[PDB]
């Protein structure tokens, strides 16, 4: 009874929700960063047909 | 050179998206005034039915 009144089933609760909160912060900040449109930059106006060609 | 059609492209996709919105608000509008229609003739109709 101690131990079950120090960490109650709500603490659990919180720590849980806070962990998957934060989980879903981190992978929106790490995929933000890894957005393929950067190294890409411009793309072709033609869209593909040039490199259509050359594959 | 190619950065003026990124350009164009990007003016485009933002006036796309805030005509897109503004449907949406139109939309919700139209329900609104739908919807206070029908509750007006409702209104009218249980007046005619006796209450208050």
């Amino acid at each position: 009874g101690e131990k079950i009144k120090t960490v109650s089933p709500e603490r659990t609760e919180r720590v849980m929700d806070s962990v998957m909160e934060q989980r879903d912060q981190i992978e929106m900040m790490t995929e933000a960063l890894s957005d393929p449109s950067l190294s890409e930059g411009i793309l072709d106006f033609e869209d593909d047909a040039a490199i259509d060609e050359q594959l | 050179n190619w950065l003026f059609g990124k350009k164009r492209k990007e003016d485009a996709d933002a006036l796309a998206t805030l005509k897109g919105q503004q449907n949406r608000l139109q939309a919700e509008a139209r329900n609104l005034e739908r919807q206070s229609d029908e509750q007006k003739i409702l209104a009218s109709k249980m007046l005619k039915a006796g209450n208050k």
